[PDB]
RNA sequence: UGGCACCUCGAUGUCGGCUCGUCGCAUCCUGGGGCUGUAGUCGGUCCCAAGGGUUGGGCUGUUCGCCCAUUAAAGCGGCACGCGAGCUGGGUUCAGAACGUCGUGAGACAGUUCGGUCCCUAUCCGUCGCGGGCGCAGGAAAUUUGAGAGGAGCUGUCCUUAGUACGAGAGGACCGGGAUGGACACACCGCUGGUGUACCAGUUGUUCCGCCAGGAGCAUCGCUGGGUAGCUAUGUGUGGCAGGGAUAAACGCUGAAAGCAUCUAAGCGUGAAGCCCCCCUCAAGAUGAGAUUUCCCAUUUCUUCGGAAAGUAAGAUCCCUGAAAGAUGAUCAGGUAGAUAGGUUUGGAGUGGAAGUGUAGCGAUACAUGGAGCGGACAAAUACUAAUCGAUCGAGGACUUAACC
């Protein structure tokens, strides 16, 4: 695995942060050395919606944030992200094995020169 | 791993060793060959580690002789050991058992089931 | 003589006849074929060519499709050289196979030592370093780079550079077992280089 | 660690021929017909591989 | 591995208690010594009565080390304790009786008095 | 140790130690030899010989020295009494204070004692590594010779010959063979261990996920017990083996000047850890630019002439996926003619018996479902995701002589 420039604590809490984004907008703006590193924590996070057990949505619990995604008017009820990687996300790719997410680039930033892409969920 | 070392090393893996655990006492039958005398020497205590895999794997034995702690350590698949024995099976919850080495008697007595 | 090319599989032990145990290397040598011959009227010296493994067409390229065409083989993808070595064998295009060895042979082995990058001098030259305490600020440095008088430094100062890479060869080493079926020859030992790298076996000159 | 002599214009200049940067690889898209970059996504037709992303 | 101003614990009945190593004999600059090699050391404790004196200057060889040695089979042998047993110029032990197990390596270097004396021989 | 006062006072840092060495031979050990008050063992002295080797501690700021314990041996000197833009600051040599002594006194003593700021981002040459250009009379892909240079070079103990030769005895071998170590060097991770901050488990405080259960954040990775890949020594494998040519000192053969004699003058033979080889590595920019096998071939516009340019062939690169490679370049494995990386499905090490449910107990807890669950870097299959599409560079081979043709 690769460093992202930032310490063992603060790694961890930044690739949480980006795999639940790629959840919630499906579509996402990060550096071409940062999205190869929520690749693999993407896909390995969707094996885990296409088991459906108690043990894997508690095991897949502890890496997804805690946010609505969108509220739904059943009496309001809010839905979060763990509910629509369970229910919407994982039923779309049952038949296709691997490979959840496609990366396309970009071009250089303004600010920084840093090379930007787009990583889909498709 | 390695697919090509296991069919080259698949002829020389002992079929006669039983299954243990580290934490139960096993009685080695080990051989002392001499120059020109070959005896079986028994040398029985608890089992401590297990380590490796395929015919790397090794085994360490512990027993308090005399006073003094004695550690020995064997090949798995060694054709110098007679035989061996599991006298009792204890009851632990470790995968090595290193916290024995500085544990008199009375307190490095270890259950069994 | 005899020689044969091979790729460095890994490291297991054996036991032996007498109960010992041994630590050997295990070495893949399938698709040998000899190239070509050099002789002293063509070339000035005698030598045989040999080549290890095949490749895809598309990798191997024109000016060596025609080289291989003359002994009638696919495209290879080591070629080297065995000198010191008898010439009344080796007919052009012929299979050369393990079993040329045997038990207990002695043998040398050469290849490309594994790579490392800028090092320091205490790793790379083996020096000392000055003491970590007592107030000094001098820990893993180079040292004096010589006297005053000749206004310069002289070559062989030993300094970081470049560390691992370099060919090396080691010296009678025995061979444990000697597999055809599988191409597999086992050596009591270790050879240069990383996993799958090339190992170019011979009997041992001395 | 401080210069003994300045440094001529000559020394100066010719310490600079490796101080030039490269020549983007650019390329020509199919459908738009204007430059772009190789394995990148089209800026202004917006699209790569004829898919529109 | 014992070296210089290393103690070790005296297992034989004569008065020495303690042992202190002087030096490694062997060559010039060997600089440690495992099971069965022949030290120079002196005593820094002793039971009272003994024969040897503490302060004196003796020789002695290692019968057993933290780090035991390993034999030609592949097996292995380890020691909790490093010991000592004071020896005269030839092989014969200065004490009378030995305490504690012994490593086999003694008996491949001409030490069988002090193999035949000890409890066992492992 | 001195003499002189020739360079430096618009600054040439001054003892000892540390790291790093290199050179001389007037040789400490090992190699060869002459003499001996050389019987043998042990020695003494001199000649050749610089290849390698040449210890760890106690006291002192110490160089030196004395002592303890080893070793084959514990060499003598030069390099700004080698080495402070490489390190330390114990001592000398600032300001404080005190003792003895000298002075009426301020103060002084190279007499003594306690404490006392060691600055600098490397321009040029030099040294260690890595790239770009052109050259080598066509353009390319591999495999190589070797001028020349670097590395290595050390040595102990035991057994047998043999209680033999020698000697009255005490004592006690040269030559030869065998076995096994010390220090050093190269490589590697199967073994013994270390580390292993995206592996597994136990546990305290507090906050959070609405609550129980189950989890997460912070507290040095919170602490603790283990540990995969990789990197590693204290671990393992191997090396200095056996030899050739010419020599030094030395010992001789034949032999004359000088009918004898003499190793010398002509000519030959033995003869060193030394020289050149053997062994390992680099090496054709070796502008003297080498050799071999294979591939592409002789196009079009202009020329008045050297020749100019412009699409290509064999081939390479830009660009992209990467690691067995790596500071960046470079190297190596691949780009749909696809297993290069990620994912997925099976495994492996490692940790150790998941969640849920049930049973026993009032409870903490124990047992069953079950070698269970989890499992970074390790192995094999699979084209599911990304290596799409394009572009750039790259030959038509001067003259003379000789032999074939
Ligand atoms: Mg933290
Ligand atoms: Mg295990
Ligand atoms: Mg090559
Ligand atoms: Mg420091
Ligand atoms: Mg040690
Ligand atoms: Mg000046
Ligand atoms: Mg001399
Ligand atoms: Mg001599
Ligand atoms: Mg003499
Ligand atoms: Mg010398
Ligand atoms: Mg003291
Ligand atoms: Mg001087
Ligand atoms: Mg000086
Ligand atoms: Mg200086
Ligand atoms: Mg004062
Ligand atoms: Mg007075
Ligand atoms: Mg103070
Ligand atoms: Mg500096
Ligand atoms: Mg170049
Ligand atoms: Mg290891
Ligand atoms: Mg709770
Ligand atoms: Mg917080
Ligand atoms: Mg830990
Ligand atoms: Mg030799
Ligand atoms: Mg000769
Ligand atoms: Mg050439
Ligand atoms: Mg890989
Ligand atoms: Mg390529
Ligand atoms: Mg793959
Ligand atoms: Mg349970
Ligand atoms: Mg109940
Ligand atoms: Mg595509
Ligand atoms: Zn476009």
């Amino acid at each position: 695995y690769r460093k992202l420039g930032r310490t063992s604590s603060q790694r961890k809490a930044l690739l949480r942060d980006l795999a639940t984004d790629l959840i919630v907008h499906e579509r996402i703006e990060t550096t071409e050395a940062r999205a190869k590193e929520i690749r693999k924590v993407v896909e390995k996070l969707i094996t885990s919606g296409k088991k459906g057990d108690l043990h894997a949505r508690r095991q897949a619990a502890a890496f997804i944030r805690h946010e609505v995604v969108e509220v739904v008017q059943v009496k309001n009820r809010p839905v979060y992200a763990l509910q629509k990687l369970f229910d919407d996300v994982a039923p779309r790719y049952a038949e296709r094995q691997g490979g959840y997410t496609r990366i396309l680039k970009k071009g250089p930033r303004r600010g920084d020169g840093a090379p930007m892409v787009i990583i889909e969920l498709v | 791993m390695n697919k090509l070392i296991d069919e080259i090393t698949k002829s020389q893996l002992n079929p006669d060793v039983p299954s243990f655990r580290p934490g139960d006492t096993v009685r080695v039958h080990a051989k002392v060959v001499e120059g020109t005398r070959e005896r079986i020497q028994l040398f029985e205590g608890v089992v401590i580690k297990r380590r490796g895999a395929g015919i790397s794997e090794t085994f360490t034995v512990r027993k308090i002789s005399n006073g003094v702690g004695v550690e020995r350590t064997f090949p798995v698949h060694t054709p110098r050991i007679a035989k061996l024995e599991v006298i009792r099976r204890g009851k632990v919850r470790r995968a090595k058992l290193y916290y024995l080495r500085n544990l008199r008697g009375k307190a490095a007595r270890i259950k069994e089931i | 003589t005899k020689g044969i090319l091979g790729r460095k599989v890994g490291m297991t032990q054996v036991f032996t006849e007498n109960g010992e145990l041994i630590p050997v290397t295990v070495i893949e040598a399938a698709q040998n074929v000899v190239l070509q011959k050099k002789t002293v009227e063509t070339d000035g010296y005698e030598a045989v060519q040999i080549g290890f493994e095949d490749k895809r067409a598309k990798l191997s390229n024109k000016p060596e499709q025609g080289h291989v065409a003359k002994a009638d083989t696919t495209p290879k993808r080591f070629i080297r050289e065995f000198r010191d070595v008898n010439l009344d064998e080796y007919e052009i295009g012929a299979e050369v196979k393990v079993d040329v060895f045997a038990e207990g042979d002695i043998i040398d082995a050469t290849g490309v030592s594994k790579g490392k990058g800028f090092q320091g001098v205490i790793k790379r030259h083996g020096q000392s370093r000055g003491p970590m305490a007592h107030g000094s600020r001098y820990h893993r440095r180079p040292g004096s780079m010589g006297p005053v008088a000749p206004n310069r430094v002289f070559k062989n100062k030993l300094l970081p550079g470049r560390m691992g890479g370099e060919q090396i060869t080691i010296q009678n080493l025995e061979i444990v077992k000697v597999d055809v079926e599988k191409n597999v020859l086992l050596v009591k030992g270790n050879v240069p280089g990383a996993k799958k790298a090339l190992v170019q076996i011979k009997t041992a000159t001395k | 660690a401080v210069p003994f002599r300045r440094t001529s214009k000559a020394k100066k200049r010719k310490r600079r021929t490796h101080v030039k940067l490269q020549l983007p690889g650019m390329n020509e898209c199919s459908n738009c017909g204007e430059y772009r970059l190789s394995h990148h996504v089209c800026p202004e037709c917006g699209q790569y591989d004829g898919k529109d992303v | 591995m014992i070296q210089q101003e290393s103690r070790m614990k005296v297992a034989d009945n004569s008065g020495a208690r303690e042992v202190l190593t002087i030096k490694v004999l062997g060559g010039s600059g060997r600089k440690t010594a495992n099971i069965g090699d022949v030290v120079v050391c002196t005593v820094k404790q002793a039971t009272p009565g003994g024969v040897v004196k503490k302060g004196e200057v003796v020789k002695a060889v290692i019968v057993r080390t933290k780090s035991g040695a390993r034999r030609q089979d592949g097996s292995y042998i380890k020691f909790d304790e490093n010991a000592c047993v004071i020896i005269r110029d030839d092989k014969s032990p200065r004490g009378t009786r030995i305490f504690g197990p012994v490593a086999r390596e003694l008996r491949e270097n001409n030490f069988m008095k002090i193999v035949s004396l000890a409890p066992e021989v492992l």
